[PDB]
């Protein structure tokens, strides 16, 4: 059990939640009655806990469908597996943020309460403890950020026994749509920083970038790359609630994944990495995926492996790995980099086997580290927004949120002040 | 006759035990589900079957052992396997949340609820067995659940029995590498203060072990079922010992008094030969003086020590198979003849040692070949200790970092206690060296 | 620049709980030495020592009234100069936060305080507050007219960045003494925390009571601030056997007081980043942080042997005062 629910919002997430929830959804195998197609017992445990059943023994997505407008809703819903979400399960605000984190933020709070109260409370109900929630949604773009805003303090405010960790994407700092758009999800970011235990995101760019490459596609398609996050989330989730020869429980996870509790939070990283050609064609070596989650490529954001420093890595394989091949890949870590690896903890890595290895691939891996250069980078990103404070476009309407500047000069402020940690990250090994 | 019961702790204690377990129903022959289609157990419940299981039901037997986990996950596990039906619910328990490997947390947590029902389980087996001559703990050190779930039986289980003997098969990190930050912070937190309560501590060389037990097999790595296969099957050479006499058999606690000279020492090194890979056990039929040679040879310690660098105060040996004496002597003399290994001033005897008659027990699907003989032996080196501080030192560097010190600040613990830690394996070492010293 | 900050510690004569403890005084104070030393044992028994060397040392021996004159009577002419200052109290509760507080020591302050100025004539206004910091919240005592919280939000005054201004709380001036009592009796019992299993009063929350007085004579105006801090102090969570829900905040703070022993090793450390916002107690004590703000501080220990952690961790905190260069500043202002 210890389901966690999950939440698609943002029209991003709108898309990219209800990617991860309908593959995770495909994950299970469960047929569109809600019924389990799959044979697999064990898959029909751990989906069926995580789902709870209708009658016809129908599994109940956790999810909640959030819509920056009524329409994204509906196209979800007349996407497929509609009918194995009940649709009394999700509601959704027609507002949305309006794609103003904090313009959405305040008008979809009236909303967001009435919204989250039903589902929380059935959800609350429904398992005994719930390990967590998952947020989907985009930062960047005003919705999920000014959603999530909201919703995040108050959601976490209800159990601070919960344990969060909330998805967004964050803007690529290569091209912004609009120099707001990413302002929007700055503020929300910021704030929301705090607010989360554990925040995963990637740059889009750098995802879009990775996975056009690797696709050699034309380009990387929306709802293609949030398959590909979901999977990512997917594995974490299936290793996890699925049997693992080593299997680790995310308490333990998290906590061990920061030094200690004061780092906020861990970017995630996925494993295999490869070129969609690469790996398509290719099958991982039981080096074969470390090498790839060792390399920048292997990062969904941009950053340079040297340029960031990881707190720590921790990879979750799945299925089976020989334990010289757990030596071969323990090894080449600490002989890789000295900086690489933190000096002050061996065994900075962690890993878990998933007792099953994955649908596909029989290996996966999960990354785990912070970029260090990215968190720059996107600090950056805020220095833009000060540039563009010094324009003070749009104070109006962000008068018209409401929020007060120094909110921003805050949340800039203590983001500045982590910021420089986070080269700190590089600096210590 | 005397019935022994084995405790699971972690994901890992419960694994090692069962490979245990499955071994004596295979080595009694009795059925998997408990019930043997082989005739009841030797001798009617032998000791060594009193102590695997019970017959009862009657004509059903039941194994003494309780199995105990934070996280429902391996017990689960039981529950599916075969052995599950033969073992009654009772004696299997599983639990809802796991330590996360937080030793204090786990400890605390999962302690409390835990402790009542698996006191009581334990209480009404121990109460209608005759006894045990001791019990086997299973743990990991590594694991939360080993080093949370440890530390609270150690006190309770020390403070209700007294008596009883206690025995603790732990997991030490291997050196090469820790799989967990938390690891150092469980191992040394956890295990200072229970060792004090418990008779003697017992570690494991992953490093060691695997590399010794895989170069063995020549392997490019070994199950970890095999691994326990290992572990298992030199458990049953003990319990065999005892349990049926041997051409010599002992009391093994009261030898293992004789054994350690110090309470001060809680346990001996222990090894066990030759160390016996499958190939290794193609490759020769071991001889005395081979088994024992092939002994002291460290490949043969699953620990890697410099047998050299420590002194052995004495060894025990067990023998299993057919021996006679003389060939002990002949090992004997070619053992005291060898310089290499040193013996402490204090203690002029090799004795004492022990035969079995049996040959030499074999975990199911055992991965190595039968040797003729096992053999075990203690050893008491200041080298032995090294290791500890050696993984102490990472545990120090933590402690340096001061990281994580709000995960065991949320359980209260305290910088001393790790501290203590240290300082207690500082006195430890140098209690070892003093006592290392001849 | 700055005096460096002052830190003193009070070693409790024996509690009564200490003794129902039996519990035994390993710790010995030297007055004359102004040494205070421990019975570690170290590995060994405490014939093993520890001994400090402190600003002043104060036995149990010590009279409540003579601490308070050697330490808050200097650090109020700095008031009157328009010095900021603070004195936080940490320790053992046996050792007597309770002991201090509940007498003085803050009734008797405002007496004196209104004594001083008037004396001194100049033409003044006192202005007090209450809160407390629980569970990394804030909620406002002083004024019962004011929330259980305080509206409590914290931003950066310009001027200085450790400087921060906390919107909404009021302090209500008033020119005599005895407004300040009634506010003072009101005040007090928004203060009061959770009782304890193990002691009769704990304090869940950390209370900081401050004093903001306003002068003028001829014109040369100045305004003197002084904070008065009540830590709030965990009990091993597994030692109490408290409800979960108590463990809990108890955890919580006790996992601070790691935080809080953090940023004193990053003050020592003088290491870039000092973690004052990981904390709102931090981050508002942060200009204080061997800061303009005229600091000292009062640990107490208890002499029992029992517990070694809170002695060793009074002794650790110690050391890692002094390391933090306070600078109090008079800040007289014309
Ligand atoms: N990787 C992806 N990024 C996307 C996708 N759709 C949008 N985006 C990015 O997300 C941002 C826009 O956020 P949303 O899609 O969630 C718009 P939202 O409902 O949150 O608010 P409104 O602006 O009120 O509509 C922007 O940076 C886009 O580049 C997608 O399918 N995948
Ligand atoms: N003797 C063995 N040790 C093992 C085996 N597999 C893993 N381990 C070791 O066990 C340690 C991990 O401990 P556990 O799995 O028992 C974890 P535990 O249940 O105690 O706590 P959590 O899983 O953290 O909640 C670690 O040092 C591993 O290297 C095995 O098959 N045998
Ligand atoms: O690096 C270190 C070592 C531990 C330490 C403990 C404290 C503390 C912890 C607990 C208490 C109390 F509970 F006894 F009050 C007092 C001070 C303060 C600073 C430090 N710094
Ligand atoms: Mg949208």
């Amino acid at each position: 059990m210890r389901e966690i629910v999950h939440i698609q919002a943002g029209q991003c997430g709108n898309q990219i939640g209800a990617k991860f929830w309908e593959v995770i959804s495909d994950e299970h195998g469960i047929d569109p009655t809600g019924s389990y197609h799959g044979d697999s017992d064990l898959q029909l445990e751990r989906i069926n806990v995580y789902y709870n059943e209708a009658a016809g023994n129908k599994y109940v997505p956790r999810a909640i469908l959030v819509d920056l407008e009524p329409g994204t809703m509906d196209s979800v819903r007349s996407g497929p597996f509609g009918q194995i979400f009940r649709p009394d399960n999700f509601v959704f605000g027609q507002s949305g943020a309006g794609n103003n984190w904090a313009k959405g933020h305040y008008t979809e709070g009236a909303e967001l309460v009435d919204s989250v109260l039903d589902v929380v409370r059935k959800e609350s109900e429904s398992c005994d403890c719930l390990q967590g929630f998952q947020l989907t949604h985009s930062l960047g773009g005003g919705t999920g950020s000014g959603m999530g805003t909201l919703l995040i303090s108050k959601i976490r405010e209800e159990y601070p026994d919960r344990i969060m960790n909330t998805f967004s994407v964050v803007p690529s700092p290569k091209v912004s749509d609009t120099v707001v758009e990413p302002y929007n999800a700055t503020l929300s970011v910021h704030q929301l920083v705090e607010n989360t235990d554990e925040t995963y995101c990637i740059d889009n760019e750098a995802l879009y970038d990775i996975c056009f490459r690797t696709l050699k596609l034309t380009t990387p398609t929306y709802g293609d790359l949030n398959h590909l996050v979901s999977a990512t989330m997917s594995g974490v989730t299936t290793c996890l609630r699925f049997p693992g020869q080593l299997n680790a429980d995310l308490r333990k996870l998290a906590v061990n994944m920061v030094p200690f509790p004061r780092l906020h939070f861990f970017m995630p990283g996925f494993a295999p990495l490869t070129s969609r050609g690469s790996q398509q064609y290719r099958a991982l070596t039981v080096p074969e995926l470390t090498q790839q989650m060792f390399d920048a490529k292997n990062m969904m954001a941009a950053c340079d492996p040297r340029h960031g420093r990881y707190l720590t890595v921790a990879a979750v394989f799945r299925g089976r790995m020989s334990m010289k091949e757990v030596d071969e890949q323990m090894l080449n870590v600490q002989n890789k980099n000295s900086s690489y690896f933190v000096e002050w903890i061996p065994n900075n890595v962690k890993t878990a086997v998933c007792d099953i290895p994955p649908r596909g691939l029989k290996m996966s891996a999960t990354f785990i580290g912070n970029s260090t250069a990215i968190q720059e980078l996107f600090k950056r990103i805020s220095e833009q927004f000060t540039a563009m404070f010094r324009r003070k476009a749009f104070l109006h309407w962000y008068t018209g949120e409401g929020m007060d500047e120094m909110e921003f000069t805050e949340a800039e402020s203590n983001m500045n002040d982590l910021v420089s940690e986070y080269q700190q990250y590089q600096d210590a090994t | 006759m005397r019935e022994c019961i084995s405790i699971h702790v972690g994901q890992a204690g419960v694994q090692i035990g069962n490979a245990c377990w499955e071994l004596y129903c295979l080595e009694h022959g009795i059925q998997p589900d408990g019930q043997m289609p082989s005739d009841k157990t030797i001798g009617g419940g032998d000791d060594s079957f009193n102590t695997f299981f019970s017959e009862t039901g009657a004509g059903k037997h039941v194994p003494r052992a309780v199995f105990v986990d934070l996280e429902p996950t391996v017990i689960d596990e039981v529950r599916t396997g075969t052995y599950r039906q033969l073992f009654h619910p009772e004696q299997l328990i599983t639990g809802k949340e796991d330590a996360a490997n937080n030793y204090a947390r786990g400890h605390y947590t999962i302690g409390k609820e835990i402790i009542d029902l698996v006191l009581d389980r334990i209480r009404k087996l121990a109460d209608q067995c005759t006894g045990l001559q001791g019990f086997l703990v299973f743990h990991s050190f590594g694991g939360g659940t080993g080093s949370g779930f440890t530390s609270l039986l150690m006190e309770r289980l020390s403070v209700d029995y007294g008596k009883k003997s206690k025995l603790e098969f732990s997991i030490y990190p291997a050196p090469q590498v820790s799989t967990a930050v938390v690891e150092p912070y469980n191992s040394i937190l956890t295990t200072h203060t229970t060792l004090e309560h418990s008779d003697c501590a017992f570690m494991v060389d992953n490093e060691a072990i695997y590399d010794i037990c895989r170069r063995n097999l020549d392997i490019e790595r070994p199950t970890y079922t095999n691994l326990n296969r290992l572990i298992s099957q030199i458990v049953s050479s003990i319990t065999a010992s005892l349990r049926f006499d041997g051409a010599l058999n002992v009391d093994l606690t009261e030898f293992q008094t004789n054994l350690v000279p110090y309470p001060r020492i809680h346990f001996p090194l222990a090894t066990y030969a030759p160390v016996i890979s499958a190939e290794k056990a193609y490759h020769e039929q071991l001889s005395v003086a081979e088994i024992t040679n092939a002994c002291f040879e460290p490949a043969n310690q699953m620990v890697k020590c410099d047998p050299r660098h420590g002194k052995y105060m004495a060894c025990c040996l067990l023998y299993r198979g057919d021996v006679v004496p003389k060939d002990v002597n002949a090992a004997i003399a070619t053992i005291k003849t060898k310089r290499s290994i040193q013996f402490v001033d204090w203690c002029p005897t090799g004795f004492k040692v022990g035969i079995n008659y049996q040959p030499p027990t074999v975990v199911p699907g055992g991965d190595l070949a039968k040797v003729q003989r096992a053999v075990c032996m203690l050893s008491n080196t200041t080298a032995i200790a090294e290791a500890w501080a050696r993984l102490d030192h990472k545990f120090d560097l933590m402690y340096a970092k001061r990281a994580f010190v709000h995960w065991y600040v949320g359980e209260g613990m305290e910088e001393g206690e790790f501290s203590e830690a240290r300082e207690d394996m500082a006195a430890l070492e140098k209690d070892y060296e003093e006592v290392g010293v001849d | 620049k700055g005096k460096n900050i002052q830190v003193v510690v009070r070693c409790r004569p024996f509690n009564l709980a200490e003794r129902k403890a039996s519990a035994h005084s390993i710790v010995e104070c030297d007055p004359v030495r102004k040494e205070v030393s421990v019975r570690t044992g170290g590995l060994a028994d405490k014939s093993s020592r520890k001994t400090y060397t402190f600003d002043m040392v104060f036995g149990a021996s010590t009279k409540q009234i003579d601490v308070y004159r050697s330490v808050v009577c200097p650090i109020l002419d700095e008031v009157i100069m328009g010095y900021n200052c603070t004195i936080f109290a940490y320790g053992q509760t046996g050792t007597g936060k309770t002991f201090t507080m509940e007498g003085g020591i803050i009734p008797r302050t405002l007496h004196q305080i209104f004594e001083k100025l008037t004396d001194n004539g100049t033409e003044f206004s006192v202005k007090v507050s209450l809160l407390e910091i629980y569970n990394e919240e804030l909620f406002d005592l002083l004024n019962p007219s004011s929330d259980v919280s305080e509206r409590l939000q914290m931003f950066d005054d310009p001027r200085n960045k450790r400087g921060v201004i906390i919107k909404g709380l009021e302090e209500i001036t008033v020119h005599n003494k005895d407004e300040v009592y009634q506010i003072l009796e009101k005040g007090a019992a928004k203060r009061t925390t959770a009782a304890t299993l193990m002691n009769a009063y704990s304090s869940r929350s950390h209370s900081v009571f401050s004093v903001t007085i306003h002068m003028k004579e001829t014109e040369l105006v100045k305004i003197g601030k002084l904070n008065l801090v009540d830590l709030a102090g965990s009990e091993n969570i597994g030692r109490s056997g408290a409800v979960d829900k108590r463990a809990r905040e108890a955890g919580n703070i006790n996992q601070s007081l790691l935080t809080l022993g953090r940023v004193i090793t990053a003050l020592v450390e003088r290491t870039p980043h000092v973690p004052y916002r990981e904390s709102k107690l931090t981050r508002i004590l942060q200009d204080s942080l061997g800061g303009r703000t005229r600091t000292s501080i009062i640990a107490t220990i208890s002499p029992a042997s029992l517990n070694l952690e809170e002695t060793l961790s009074t002794l650790e905190y110690a050391h890692r005062a002094k390391n933090i260069l306070n600078k109090p500043e008079v800040n007289q202002k014309l």
